[PDB]
């Protein structure tokens, strides 16, 4: 009846866990940012922007 | 260029052959296509009692260039052979285990 | 062989066998082949500039001379 | 084949649209369609000839007119949904 | 060793057939070499 | 009486590892069609289509878009034109 | 979808031959039967019922296989070798 079946595969993959990991963890963290900049005036990671003055 | 042989009917036969299939393609509508097969049958047999082989061979090269004016562009094919629509669309592939080119990693 | 640029290059082969150019799409379908889709057998020698002869190369069509459809084509 | 065909077309058509999409984003310094409508009847005639001459040979080849029209029948190899 | 690994691994633990395993390059191009690439793009992009 | 010397146990190179089976069948015309066509130059020779090809694409095509690039340098100007307006130079 | 089977083929091949005229007559037919001798053809009426046969099955013959075909089983098994009906 209908069509013929093959074997059962997990949805969760590996590469999926990696991508969808990775890509949702860099947009919480440029919200995190967002976040940050209104209440201290400057992003998290300018903090650790530490270059020399131009003089 | 020949009598009555085995040779001259290969041709000849192939030739009857032709002009029936490319006939087939020019008439849309059936017996208008059937009267005329009927025609060129009759060409057929007024001929194929010549004992000569000049004017059978002149006849013969002529013939083949009358039928090769009337030829057509599009001729009719069934799809899913060599001029077709349905020509190899799903290819089965063959059955091969995979042959293995690296001691390390497949 | 038979095509302007195959006579060009004619005196620069040595030791290749120059073969006659035919397309390989005006061959027969129906002769079986080692590939039906190349149509080609296995060890068949290869002309110069073979890439112009080969299945995956223009369609060159049979039903008119060049020179008459180019007549043709300017006068519609 | 006729894949390559009918995206070959497309792509000469594509170069055309690149040549014209260079002189708008010269003559206007903008590719925004409201700061380019808003100038555009101030522009000199001899750039807008060019201009459209390059947009058109680009949509004469994607919409298929008389110069290019070979790989619509061309393209009847793929299936009839598509 | 080594060579007796890999000829019984391509000729034929030996006999079983799963799929958890870690070639010799993953565990400095996914932990050292990948988060690296990230840091260079967040560094680029919060620098800009 | 002059033999390299007594203690030199030379042996024979090999290259190490796996033979792996040949995963593809040759071909002895196509090998030989690219064999003669990679090295092409060395049989290469001059001829009138040869001597036509050569001065039409290295001498006669840099001349003619030299004299299009040579005349053509500060004429046009297209940034900012209206109607009624030159868009050359001179 | 629809299968054939040699059966059919069969069926086929002397209902064509039943309703052609100019073989001897309706019932010396088996597949055993030669078109060239038994059924009484000319060289070329044998060339009218393969472009009849080619087109009742809906496929082409080239010409170095049409001439070869000249029995009844020849024919059905020539026609049943190929996948297209
Ligand atoms: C948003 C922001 C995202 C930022 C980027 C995210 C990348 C994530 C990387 C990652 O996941 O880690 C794995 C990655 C290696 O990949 P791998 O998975 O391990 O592959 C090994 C296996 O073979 C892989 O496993 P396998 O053996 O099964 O192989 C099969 C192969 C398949 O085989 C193939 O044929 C692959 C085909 C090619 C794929 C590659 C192209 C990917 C295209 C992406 C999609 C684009 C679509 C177009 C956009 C449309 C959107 C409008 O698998 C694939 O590769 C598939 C890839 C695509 C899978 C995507 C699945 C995503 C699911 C997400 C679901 C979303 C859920 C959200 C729910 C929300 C709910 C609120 O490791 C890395 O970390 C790479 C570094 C990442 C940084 C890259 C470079 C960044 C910086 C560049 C330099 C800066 C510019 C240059 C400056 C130059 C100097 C000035
Ligand atoms: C491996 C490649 C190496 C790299 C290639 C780049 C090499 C540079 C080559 C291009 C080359 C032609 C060479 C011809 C032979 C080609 C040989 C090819 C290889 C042989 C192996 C183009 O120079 C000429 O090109 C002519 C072609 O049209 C043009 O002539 C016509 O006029 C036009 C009026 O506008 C018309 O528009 C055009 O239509 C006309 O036709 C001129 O534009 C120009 O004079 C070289 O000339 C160069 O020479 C120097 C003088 O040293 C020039 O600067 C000078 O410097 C002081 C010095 O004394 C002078 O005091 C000073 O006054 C001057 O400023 C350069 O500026 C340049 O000119
Ligand atoms: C002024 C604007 C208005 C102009 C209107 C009139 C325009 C007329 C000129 C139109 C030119 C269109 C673009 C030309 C490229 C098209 C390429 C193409 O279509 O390739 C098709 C060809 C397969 O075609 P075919 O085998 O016949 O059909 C298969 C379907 N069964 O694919 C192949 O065979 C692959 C191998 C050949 C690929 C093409 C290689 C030669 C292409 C030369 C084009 C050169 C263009 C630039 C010339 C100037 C260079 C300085
Ligand atoms: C302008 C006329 C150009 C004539 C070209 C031609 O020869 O046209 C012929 C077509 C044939 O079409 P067919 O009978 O359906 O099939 C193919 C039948 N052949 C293969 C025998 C040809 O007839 C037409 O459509 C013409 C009718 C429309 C003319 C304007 C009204």
């Amino acid at each position: 009846h209908g069509p013929e079946l093959t074997p059962a595969v997990p949805f969760f993959q590996p590469y999926v866990l990696k991508w969808a990991g990775v890509s949702l963890g860099l947009v919480a963290f440029y919200q995190f940012n967002s976040s940050y900049e209104a209440k201290n005036g400057h992003t998290w990671v300018e903090t650790f922007f530490h270059p020399k003055s131009r003089e | 260029p020949v009598p009555f042989s085995a040779a001259n009917k290969k041709l000849v036969t192939s030739m009857y052959r032709q002009s029936l299939k490319l006939a087939r393609n020019w008439i849309s509508n059936r017996q208008l296509f059937r009267q005329k097969a009927v025609e060129i049958r009759h060409k057929f047999d007024q001929n194929a009692q010549i004992s000569n082989p000049r004017l059978l061979a002149r006849t013969l090269d002529e013939t083949r260039a009358h039928l090769y004016e009337f030829r057509h562009p599009d001729p009719i094919v069934p799809p899913s052979f060599p001029g077709g629509t349905k020509y190899e669309r799903n290819v089965p592939p063959r059955m091969e285990k995979i042959m293995q080119h690296n001691l390390y990693e497949p | 062989i038979r095509a302007s640029f195959d006579k060009a290059e004619e005196p620069m082969l040595g030791d290749y066998p120059d073969i006659d150019p035919f397309p390989a799409q005006l061959k027969n379908p129906y002769k079986k082949y080692d590939d039906q889709q190349d149509r080609r057998n296995l060890e068949e020698p290869l002309s110069v500039n073979d890439d112009l002869y080969d299945m995956w190369s223009p369609d060159r069509f049979t039903h008119f001379k060049n020179q008459d459809a180019l007549k043709y084509f300017i006068g519609f | 084949k006729s894949a390559l065909s009918a995206v070959l077309m497309n792509r000469f058509g594509d170069a055309f649209f690149v040549l014209g999409l260079c002189v708008i984003a010269y003559v206007f310094g903008t590719l925004n369609y409201s700061t380019i409508f808003a100038t555009a009847y101030l522009i000199n005639t001899d750039l807008l000839v060019l201009i459209m001459l390059a947009l058109f040979i680009a949509a004469m080849a994607k919409s298929a007119q008389f110069g290019l029209h070979n790989w619509l029948t061309l393209a009847m190899e793929g299936p009839t949904p598509v | 060793l080594k060579d007796y690994y890999y000829n019984g691994r391509r000729i034929l633990w030996e006999i079983k057939r799963e799929g958890a395993e870690k070639e010799d390059w993953v565990n400095q191009m996914y932990f050292l070499y990948a988060p690296s690439l990230i840091l260079l793009l967040i560094v680029m992009v919060y620098k800009s | 009486e002059l033999k390299p010397s007594s203690a030199i146990q030379r042996g024979p190179l090999n290259k190490g590892g796996w033979d792996a089976p040949h995963a593809l069948h040759n071909d002895g015309a196509i090998d030989r069609y690219a064999h003669w066509r990679t090295f092409y130059q060395e049989r290469f020779k001059y001829t009138r289509a040869t001597g036509k090809s050569t001065l039409i694409f290295l001498v006669a095509f840099p001349a003619l878009i030299g004299y299009v690039a040579y005349q053509s340098e500060g004429l046009f100007e297209f940034a900012g034109k209206r109607r009624g307006e030159s868009v050359t130079t001179r | 979808a629809h299968v054939l089977t040699k059966d059919m083929i069969q069926e086929r091949i002397v209902a064509l031959l039943e309703s052609f005229d100019k073989v001897n007559d309706a019932k010396n037919i088996t597949a055993t039967a030669n078109l060239t001798s038994d059924l009484g053809l000319d060289s070329l009426d044998v060339v009218e019922v393969v472009m009849a046969i080619e087109e009742e099955f809906g496929l082409e013959i080239p010409d170095h296989d049409a001439d070869e075909i000249k029995t009844v089983q020849q024919a059905i098994d020539y026609v049943s070798a190929q996948p297209a009906a």
